[PDB]
């Protein structure tokens, strides 16, 4: 890896920079928000007294988390279509309104709540239009609506002018009009009331049984944001390199406990420098700080190809413990292939904070740097050296006054 | 510039050689720093000693000899002058050096000259009383050397006194303030430049990338790339200018070092 | 009457922990030193960029604000309640009396006549203040609750206001108003524009001092 | 590099601060000059005549 | 389509020479400052006695 | 190379480099580096029947 570095086939004596050491994190772990609510369907499913057929009620569903599944997955369905959009991608869609429509039909009747039907129901009670976007759901419900004698309490309309526009509804009751002829209220040839009553009966063959129909309708219009799909989550861990999403923050590191108070409505915490530090879990809020993962630099030390083939390697200040014989633990880092002695030379390759490294003892060894010999005056307050004899010595000193004088032509280059 | 993500890497690869220039531009500041205090302070042989006396004539060097009670065995002074001064791919290497090696060096530079004048600085060290030496000094600048000798007591006095007035004018470095304050104010401009867009629809190399696909997101990561390399580019620059004005100042004390410590000028 | 706030109306511009760190913002803030209307016991204001909102009192008698662009029907509009119960806030097109307020026996709500088209609901001496602010849909609202030793004058201090809600309404606005408990048997308005401050984080990560950076050359 | 153009100085701010770095560093060097001269004509202490 | 094309050569290779060219005028100094040396020492250690 | 197919009239823009669709995605897609020329032209008398 040093000869490749290099472009060469011969390393002198050096140190170099090779590569780079990354810890490597696993797992994606996820957070968020507990699990909370569902939207509200209470009343609009499980009411205890439906409405009529020819004034059905009209619940508008607003800003809130809705979850189609418990619906769409409850079993409990006689009938579940949808129209504009097919039903599994309903919790991965937002719109602007629900509405929910309820009411209480016979049992071969729940074909005529679609867009484009005919009939005493789809005619004039309760009329959808052509491009309708929501789901219909519909489930019998002979045992609560049903009583013996006859339930005359659910009526429908069988007499109008003109069909209905969609999602119009008509709750008179000025009598009807035969043949012409006035007829000021009251019954009587060619006239009568306009409601007539479904008597429903226990004994009753279904296709006769009441179901009780729920229709919502999605409008969609234009907002920043509202509902959408529940994301997921995992268990959070520690004292490994890990790959985190808390609730929107991604990031990559060590998570670890802290021991900062944040203020109650601080999700996460900053340095100097702007960088994300700490962190709050959205399900236990409990901070946790994020310290960046191991990683440094990576140093071949070689006594030179035309000596030896031997090489010790540095991982840049890491402990000696979490690096992937000799393993040598320096202010410098961690350093692998070079023994340690007790010895003390002059330097020769520096490793730094002190250490150098040479090839003698062979192989590679590690030590402190000598600053040199001990010399020791005999100094007193009467004593003095004088020298007798001398050297001529004679000594070099090499300076450079230029370099070479390099012309351009930008436009040719 | 890309960090972690892999988008990044692939693209930059596309620029040739210009992170290799400034790491060898970064190395070669960074091991001249070394040379800079090798020159500077292992002006010396051997690492002298005073004798266990201290019979220097009246003078008194006890505030800058080296303090016995101490793991780092600085002096009084170099204790009052050292209590007066990870991250996205950025690193700190340590010195080769410990300041207990320069503290060790400075010592024996002390040490040579309370006991051998400047004959250590020409070559082997030749005890002289250090009366005697002063004496020396004093035909040097041109006074007769009886002028020393009948006022060896006021002279020891005037030289007691005026270096307790060195402490109280110490417990002035703004000189040594200064560079770790332009250098760390430069490192923290460099990570801040780091959320800037350049133009960009984000400047987070991940939003850029779970928002848009492929073809759509290169052009904003070419964007971001040009700003991150411009910006490493001026971090290394200024410190190539900034490193050629700290080594002018080391030829300086070097030549101090040689000719005001070693001789007289 | 009107009166000079000192140095009041700072908020946390956002989550995100915090220690001593003169960090640097730009936002809409009060500046300092301002010129704020004086009330006594109320009109139509306008909104125009939030709204900084103090008041003072023992009993209660400010019971909540109701906000929009023409307060009644026709339009939507914001209504934030407070009966001796708890708080109330609402989304429909209301009537709104052009005069509403509610009494204090102790029956009351003379407020709206209408409620239609409900498209949010939500049910459950003193020093308090309140910056309402209005951006993408959403309609912010920090709060602070400082105890006076005085009973109903503007006082002189550094508090930092603490966000309370968030609501992702859509709804467009252009004017408010207050509402009051009549009797049967005081309070400040400032604006918000865009400037730039330093606050000062301590340790635990509040903000306890800050500097208005237009005031003056010192600053 | 705007000159009084507003859509050109917001966005200038999308660079960060290349612009405090330029004047922080063309202040450095004129703060230098007067120390320059200072070291080299005032090396007196009275005003000799 | 070639000039989108050849304005991101021109840049890169402008990038580049301007880099060289700021590199050679801090060697450049370094150099100047050794020659200096080696005048001063002609003049004090070859004409004269130091 | 030549590839040669039938699709609908407004599905010709996802024959293109980095796009997506029920065509590109999966049924035919091409490289983000695409080197050749996309040609097409409306055939509704030789295909279409009553
Ligand atoms: C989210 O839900 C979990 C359970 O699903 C809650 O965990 C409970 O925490 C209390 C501590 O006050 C324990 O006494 C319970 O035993 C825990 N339950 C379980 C099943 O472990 C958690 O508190 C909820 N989140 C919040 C914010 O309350
Ligand atoms: C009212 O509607 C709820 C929601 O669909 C019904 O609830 C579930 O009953 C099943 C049993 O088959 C349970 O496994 C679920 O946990 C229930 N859902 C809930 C409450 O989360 C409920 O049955 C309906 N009313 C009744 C009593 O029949
Ligand atoms: C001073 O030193 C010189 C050596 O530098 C001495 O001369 C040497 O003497 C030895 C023994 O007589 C010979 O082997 C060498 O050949 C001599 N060296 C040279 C260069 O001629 C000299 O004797 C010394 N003088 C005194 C007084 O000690
Ligand atoms: C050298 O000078 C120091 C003063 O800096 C002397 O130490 C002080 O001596 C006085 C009395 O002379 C004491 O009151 C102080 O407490 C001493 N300070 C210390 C010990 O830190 C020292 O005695 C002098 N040396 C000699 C040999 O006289
Ligand atoms: C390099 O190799 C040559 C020949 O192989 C040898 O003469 C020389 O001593 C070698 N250098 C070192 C430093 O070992
Ligand atoms: C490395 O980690 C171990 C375990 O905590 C610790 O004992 C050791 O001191 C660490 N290394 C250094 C240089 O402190
Ligand atoms: C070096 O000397 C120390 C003295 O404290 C001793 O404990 C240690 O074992 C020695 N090291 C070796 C490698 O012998
Ligand atoms: C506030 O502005 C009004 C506008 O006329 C002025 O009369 C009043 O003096 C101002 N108040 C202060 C405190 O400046
Ligand atoms: C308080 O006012 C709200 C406004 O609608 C109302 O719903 C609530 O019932 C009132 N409190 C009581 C006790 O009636
Ligand atoms: C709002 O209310 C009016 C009158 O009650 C009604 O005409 C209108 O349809 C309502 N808005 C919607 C979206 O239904
Ligand atoms: C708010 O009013 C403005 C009037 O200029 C209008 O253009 C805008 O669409 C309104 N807001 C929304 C969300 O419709
Ligand atoms: C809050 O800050 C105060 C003073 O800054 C400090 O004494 C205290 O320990 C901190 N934490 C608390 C009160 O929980």
């Amino acid at each position: 890896e040093t000869k490749c570095t290099l472009k060469s086939f011969t390393v002198e004596k050096g140190i170099y920079q090779t590569s780079n050491f990354r810890v490597q994190p696993t797992e994606s772990i996820v957070r968020f928000p507990n699990i909370t609510n569902l939207c509200p369907f209470g009343e609009v499913f499980n009411a205890t007294r439906f409405a009529s057929v020819y004034a059905w009620n009209r619940k508008r569903i607003s800003n809130c988390v809705a979850d189609y599944s418990v619906l769409y997955n409850s079993a409990s369905f006689s009938t579940f279509k949808c129209y504009g959009v097919s039903p599994t991608k309903l919790n991965d869609l937002c719109f602007t309104n629900v509405y929910a429509d309820s009411f209480v039909i016979r049992g071969d009747e729940v074909r005529q709540i679609a867009p484009g039907q005919t009939g005493k129901i789809a005619d004039y009670n309760y009329k959808l239009p052509d491009d309708f976007t929501g789901c219909v759901i519909a489930w019998n419900s002979n045992n609560l609506d049903s009583k013996v004698g006859g339930n005359y309490n659910y009526l429908y309309r069988l007499f109008r002018k003109s069909n209905l526009k969609p999602f119009e509804r008509d709750i008179s009751t000025e009598i009807y009009q035969a043949g012409s002829t006035p007829c000021n209220g009251v019954e009587g040839f060619n006239c009568y009331f306009p409601l007539q009553s479904y008597g429903f009966q226990p004994t009753n063959g279904v296709g006769y049984q009441p179901y009780r129909v729920v229709v919502l309708s999605f409008e969609l219009l234009h907002a920043p944001a509202t509902v959408c799909g529940p994301k997921k989550s995992t268990n959070l861990v520690k004292n490994k390199c890990v790959n985190f999403n808390f609730n929107g923050l991604t990031g990559t590191g060590v998570l670890t406990e802290s021991n900062k108070k944040f203020l109650p409505f601080q999700q996460f915490g900053r340095d100097i420098a702007d960088t994300t530090d700490a962190v709050r879990d959205p399900q236990t809020l409990e901070i946790l700080d994020i310290t960046p993962c191991s990683f440094g630099g990576v140093s071949v030390i070689t006594p030179g190809t035309n000596t030896s083939n031997q090489v010790a390697v540095l991982y840049q200040d890491v402990n000696c413990t979490e690096v992937p014989s000799n393993v040598f633990q320096t202010r410098a880092g961690c350093l692998i292939g070079a023994e340690h002695v007790n010895n003390s030379y002059e330097c020769d390759i520096p490793i730094g904070a002190g250490i150098c490294a040479s090839y003698q003892t062979q192989s590679i060894i590690a030590y402190t740097m000598s600053l040199g010999a001990e010399n020791s005056v005999a100094y007193s307050n009467n004593s003095i050296a004088i020298p007798t004899n001398f050297t001529i010595s004679v000594t070099t000193e090499i300076l450079p006054v230029s370099m070479t004088k390099t012309s351009v032509d930008c436009t040719m280059y | 510039i890309c960090g972690d993500s892999t988008e990044c890497s692939n693209l930059l690869l596309q620029y040739g050689s210009f992170c290799t220039q400034l790491n060898r531009a970064l190395t070669g500041i960074a091991v001249e720093q070394d040379k800079n205090t090798q020159e500077v302070f292992a002006q010396v042989k051997q690492i002298y000693k005073t004798p266990p006396i201290k019979d220097f004539g009246g003078f008194n060097f006890s505030q800058i000899l080296p303090d016995p009670s101490k793991p780092s065995k600085r002096s009084f002074i170099e204790d009052l002058l050292f209590n007066k001064v990870k991250f996205n791919g950025l690193t700190v290497l340590p010195p080769l050096l410990t300041d207990e090696m320069i503290a060790q060096y400075t010592s024996a530079l002390l040490a040579g000259t309370i006991t051998s004048g400047w004959t250590f600085g020409a070559g082997a060290a030749l005890q002289i009383p250090f009366a005697m030496q002063m004496a020396y000094r004093f035909n040097g600048i041109g006074v007769t050397q009886n002028v020393l000798y009948e006022n060896q007591k006021l002279i020891a006095n005037q030289f007691n006194s005026a270096i307790g007035k060195i402490q109280d004018s110490l417990s002035a470095l703004g000189k040594l303030q200064d560079v770790v304050n332009q250098n760390a104010q430069a490192l923290n401009t460099l990570v801040k430049q780091l959320s800037s867009n350049f133009g960009a629809i984000s400047s987070v190399l991940n939003d850029i990338l779970s928002r848009l696909d492929p073809p759509e997101a290169e052009v904003q990561i070419d964007r971001l790339i040009t700003g991150r390399l411009q910006s490493l580019q001026t971090y290394v620059t200024q410190q190539l200018i900034r490193a050629a004005e700290i080594r002018a100042s080391a030829n300086l004390a070097a030549t101090k070092m040689s000719e005001c410590v070693l001789g007289q000028s | 009457a009107y009166t000079n706030s000192f140095t009041r109306g700072v908020y946390y511009p956002d989550k995100v922990f915090r220690s001593s760190v003169l960090h640097s913002t730009q936002d809409l803030f009060l500046p300092f030193f301002s010129n704020v209307t004086w009330f006594h016991a109320n009109p139509v204001l306008p909104f125009n960029d939030g709204v900084y909102f103090a008041s003072t009192e023992k009993s209660n008698i400010i019971r909540g604000w109701i906000f929009g662009t023409t307060l009644d029907s026709k339009t939507q509009s914001l209504l934030i309640v407070n009966n001796a119960t708890n708080v109330v806030i609402k989304v429909c097109e209301f009537q709104f009396c052009n005069d509403p307020f509610l009494g204090v026996m102790e029956s009351e709500f003379r407020v709206y006549s209408s409620a239609n088209n409900c498209t949010f609901e939500y049910v459950s001496k003193n020093l308090r203040e309140f910056v309402f602010k209005n951006i993408d849909g959403y309609f912010k609202i920090y709060s602070k609750h400082t105890p006076i030793n005085l009973v109903r004058d503007l006082p002189q201090g550094f508090s930092a206001l603490e966000p309370l809600v968030d609501l992702p309404i859509g709804i467009n606005i252009t004017r408010f108003q207050t509402l009051l408990a009549l009797h049967r048997s005081a309070y400040y308005v400032g604006y918000l524009q865009p400037r730039t401050f330093l606050l000062k984080y301590n340790e635990n990560g509040t903000i306890t001092d800050a500097v208005d950076c237009a005031l003056d050359p010192l600053s």
